[PDB]
């Protein structure tokens, strides 16, 4: 079977800059009709690939300018001549010359945008989770760059260990920033040991760190 | 009009079969062969077959040989994959894709199915509201959401109104909790000023285990 090895794994670029992705095919990838099927996908996450190139160098109806494939052989490059954050995603490069038709590993384009604060909100738990004996405080940290952030649970000022935990979105397509969510779970019992409950965050977005927090009950 | 709506996330035992299907419209069926591509973490995008629409011939990659069996229903419209003996192994998203010029390209895609295979029991989600207080504003934003916690298998899908808000939504990867159920919370950024107008409701589905849930998300006075 043709392998399909793309180069690099991962790639972060600023917007205006470009972008070139490699494909390398194990062996030659000539169709029986002399044409080579050589194209390319950008997939985001949840979503399905969409077509970006075909044919090695065909670009697809609808597909920005800024995009172009070229190639011959065994050696294949995409290249985005200025990079936009509509292109975060993860590229594919796909062959359909020989049976089994065979796709790339991907290569994962991150957009290096601007440094953006987060936007901290904080939940108590709501009047029906606490009714079923359990008690989850979700603090959001909404929109920001980069990925990286530091999130602590204080209760009572006391910092918590091993009773959170955390999710980050994918890369927005239209901002490219972030969101994350870091959820403190106690038992009914345990969340009426103590009264203030807070999280800390740290970002490089932020001068100090920022502290959301609330009295338990108390409303 | 072209579009390929494939039927829902399934979970299923080791050992028993799974039919997953493909409605085809906005097309002349027999027009282009019907393909099916599995997605799996680790082994990534694998093409596993093709099936001819006007005789159901099939080419299948061979390493799928077997393990998989493409089907048609011209009148319906209608592709199938059918996988028997599943295995752990078998956990992952299967695309229907077409072609319509040729063979050049895969233009057309499914949304992907994903087929979940485990001994451990089904278990339908509880839904909670994030309520928008004086503790989840941000000068002029509200930030309101919905906590979705216990349930297996992947996945759950969110909306918003019906699909109508779509706009600042954010809905987070599962985490696995020690439980082994997942957890995900989904949340949406608003303006402050209408909360008294506006109306947010939570639409969770759990196909595996044919729930569906609106949550009105009422603002607290808090
Ligand atoms: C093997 N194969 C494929 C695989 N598709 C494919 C798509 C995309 C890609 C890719 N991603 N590169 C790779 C492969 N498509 C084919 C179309 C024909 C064909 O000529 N016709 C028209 C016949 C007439 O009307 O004259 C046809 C149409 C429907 C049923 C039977 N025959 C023959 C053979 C074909």
């Amino acid at each position: 079977d043709i392998v399909m090895t793309q180069t690099p794994l991962s790639l972060s670029v600023t917007p205006g800059q470009p972008a070139s992705i490699s494909c390398r095919s194990s062996q030659s990838i000539v169709h029986s009709d002399g044409n080579i099927y050589l194209e390319w996908y950008l997939q985001k996450p949840g979503q399905s690939p969409k077509l970006l190139i075909y044919k090695v160098s065909y670009r697809f109806s609808g597909v920005p300018d800024r995009f172009s494939g070229s190639g011959s052989g065994t050696d294949f490059t995409l290249k985005i001549s200025r990079v936009e954050a509509e292109d975060v995603g993860v590229y594919y490069c796909f062959q359909a010359s020989h049976v089994p038709y065979t796709f790339g590993q991907g290569t994962k384009l991150e957009i290096k945008r601007t440094v953006a604060a987060p936007s901290v909100f904080i939940f108590p738990p709501s009047d029906e989770q606490l009714k079923s004996g359990t008690a989850s405080v979700v603090c959001l940290l909404n929109n920001f760059y980069p990925r990286e952030a530091k999130v602590q649970w204080k209760v009572d000022n006391a910092l918590q260990s091993g009773n959170s935990q955390e999710s980050v979105t994918e890369q927005d397509s239209k901002d490219s920033t972030y969101s994350l969510s870091s959820t403190l779970t106690l038992s009914k019992a345990d969340y009426e040991k103590h009264k203030v409950y807070a999280c800390e965050v740290t970002h490089q977005g932020l001068s100090s760190p920022v502290t959301k927090s609330f009295n338990r009950g108390e409303c | 009009q072209v579009q390929l709506v494939q039927s829902g996330a399934e979970v299923k035992k080791p050992g028993a079969s799974v039919k997953v299907s493909c409605k085809a419209s906005g097309y002349t069926f027999t027009d282009y062969y019907m393909h099916w591509v599995r997605q799996a973490p680790g082994q990534g995008l694998e093409w596993m077959g093709e099936t001819n629409p006007r005789n159901g011939g099939t080419t299948y990659n061979e390493k799928f040989k077997g393990k998989a069996t493409m089907t048609r229903d011209t009148s319906t419209s209608t592709a199938y994959m059918e996988l028997s003996s599943l295995r752990s192994e078998d956990t992952a998203v299967y695309y229907c894709t077409i072609g319509t010029s040729g063979w050049d390209y895969f233009d057309y895609w499914g949304q992907g199915t994903l087929v979940t295979v485990s001994s451990a029991s089904t278990k339908g989600p509880s839904v909670f509201p994030l309520a928008p207080s004086s503790k989840s504003t941000s000068g002029g934003t509200a930030a309101l959401g919905c906590l979705v916690k216990d349930y297996f298998p992947e996945p759950v899908t969110v909306s918003w109104n019906s699909g109508a808000l779509t706009s600042g939504v954010h809905t987070f990867p599962a985490v696995l909790q020690s439980s082994g159920l997942y957890s995900l919370s989904s949340v949406v950024t608003v303006p402050s000023s209408s909360l008294g107008t506006q109306t947010y409701i939570c639409n969770v589905n759990h196909k595996p285990s044919n729930t569906k849930v609106d949550k009105k998300v009422e603002p607290k006075s808090c």
